[PDB]
């Protein structure tokens, strides 16, 4: 599963 | 280290027609809880930031022609430039952001074959100014021209001179996909002062014969 | 619009430390991450880690994580990476970016120009800036070609506009050469019309951050 941490400027949703 | 390997290396192809760009990645970055892959590919031209052109492998940024699009999953992803046009003469890069280390392919240069433009060839005579420094530098210059593919030898006095000579060639241009030359024969004053005639042989599949252009050190 | 504005590019002998800056506008500083990524000769682009504008949180790769420190000022909205007890092999060109914000508000990707960084021992030198004026041997079929010839100069890189950068359309900056003394040289050059060349004036600006030397030379007839 993706590390949200590896880019804080993503939001997954 | 998610690893990303970008085919071809160098593609090249004729205006209008498609190029297809692959990325591998080594692990698998889609994410099946919200369907998304987390893949970007960026374009970047020579002396210039790289820009983002797709964000969840699929969508485009703001600007970005249609032409370009961005598809895949999992794995395998693929960008694509339905019709290639002179301003996407670049190198581009796929990105993923699934896990730490951030990461990026190793690039993939895309070129445009075009027709065969013979060189404009001139030639610069050093200036008084740096004629006061001491040196002397002619410049020859080699303007648009296809290919790049282009020969360039110096003659003083008639004599092929060797290894006092240094040039370089541009990236492709953004309008007519041609390429520029420009080579430097550099001298001391001394020596530039003891020669008559500066020349300097071009010699391209445009040229049926090579090319001179000279001058005298008096005018 | 946003924009990152990034320190200049800068010579450092090996051993000692870089400190480069990147300005941000355009954009809720806070909000956002900051990435650092370097360009390495040839090699690819290689993320070095991020600062959060608002807590100052930070992430490093593990390939700089015991030499460079990020760090960021709220006050002035500007972000930092320091590399320190440099190397030969850190030469590179290393840029900041708010790399791929995709927030359910807004999509964005800005990276700054680049910051260049040289690491060596060599001799420093600024660029000697000679004309390329045209004559009879650089004119053909109404135009005539012009240009700067930029010689001598220790470290990459060199800007080269033309009046002040209202002259674009015909210019050609060519990669800079390598000389046996170590020193690099290289052209800028711009086809101009040859019927308006008593009227027109053509001014290139040189600009080499690495000594903060500006220079602007006229090219005349």
């Amino acid at each position: 599963n993706p590390d949200p941490n590896a880019n804080p400027n993503v939001d997954p949703n | 280290d998610i690893v990303m390997t970008q085919s071809p290396d160098s593609l090249a192809v004729s205006l209008g027609e498609r190029a297809t760009i692959n990325c591998k990645s080594s692990q698998n970055i889609l994410y099946s809880s919200n369907n998304k892959n987390y893949l970007a590919w960026y374009q970047q031209k020579p002396g210039q930031p790289p820009k983002l052109l797709f964000y969840w492998a699929s969508t485009r940024e703001s600007g970005v022609p249609d032409r370009f699009s961005g598809s895949g999953s999992g794995t395998d992803f693929t960008l694509t430039i339905s019709s290639l046009q002179a301003e996407d003469v670049a190198v581009y890069y796929c990105h993923q952001y699934y896990s730490s280390p951030l990461t990026f392919g190793g690039g993939t240069k895309v070129e445009i074959k075009r027709t065969v433009a013979a060189p404009s060839v001139f030639i610069f005579p050093p200036s008084d100014e740096q004629l006061k420094s001491g040196t002397a530098s002619v410049v020859c210059l080699l303007n648009n021209f296809y290919p790049r593919e282009a020969k360039v030898q110096w003659k003083v006095d008639n004599a092929l001179q060797s290894g006092n000579s240094q040039e370089s060639v541009t990236e492709q241009d953004s309008k007519d996909s041609t390429y520029s030359l420009s080579s430097t024969l550099t001298l001391s004053k001394a020596d530039y002062e003891k020669h008559k005639v500066y020349a300097c042989e071009v010699t391209h599949q445009g040229l049926s014969s090579p090319v001179t252009k000279s001058f005298n050190r008096g005018e | 619009q946003v924009h990152l504005v990034q320190s200049g590019a800068e010579v450092k002998k090996p051993g000692a430390s870089v400190k480069v800056s990147c300005k941000a506008s355009g954009y809720t500083f806070t909000s956002y991450a900051i990435h650092w990524v370097r360009q390495a000769p040839g090699q690819r682009l290689e993320w070095m880690g991020w600062i959060k504008g608002g807590n100052g949180n930070t992430r490093y790769s593990q390939k700089f994580q015991d030499r460079v420190t990020i760090t960021r000022d709220t006050s002035a909205s500007t972000a930092y990476m320091e590399l320190s007890s440099l190397r030969s092999e850190d030469t590179a060109v290393y840029y900041c970016a708010l790399l791929t914000v995709i927030t359910k508000d807004d999509a964005f990707d800005i990276w700054g120009q680049g910051t260049m960084v040289t690491v060596s021992s060599a001799s420093t030198k600024g660029p000697s800036v000679f004309p390329l004026a045209p004559s009879s041997k650089s004119t053909s079929g109404g135009t005539a070609a012009l240009g700067c010839l930029v010689k001598d100069y220790f470290p990459e890189p060199v800007t080269v506009s033309w009046n002040s950068g209202a002259l674009t359309s015909g210019v050609h900056t060519f990669p800079a050469v390598l000389q046996s003394s170590g020193l690099y040289s290289l052209s800028s050059v711009v086809t101009v019309p040859s019927s308006s060349l008593g009227t027109q004036t053509y001014i290139c600006n040189v600009n080499h951050k690495p000594s903060n030397t500006k220079v602007d030379k006229k090219v005349e007839p």
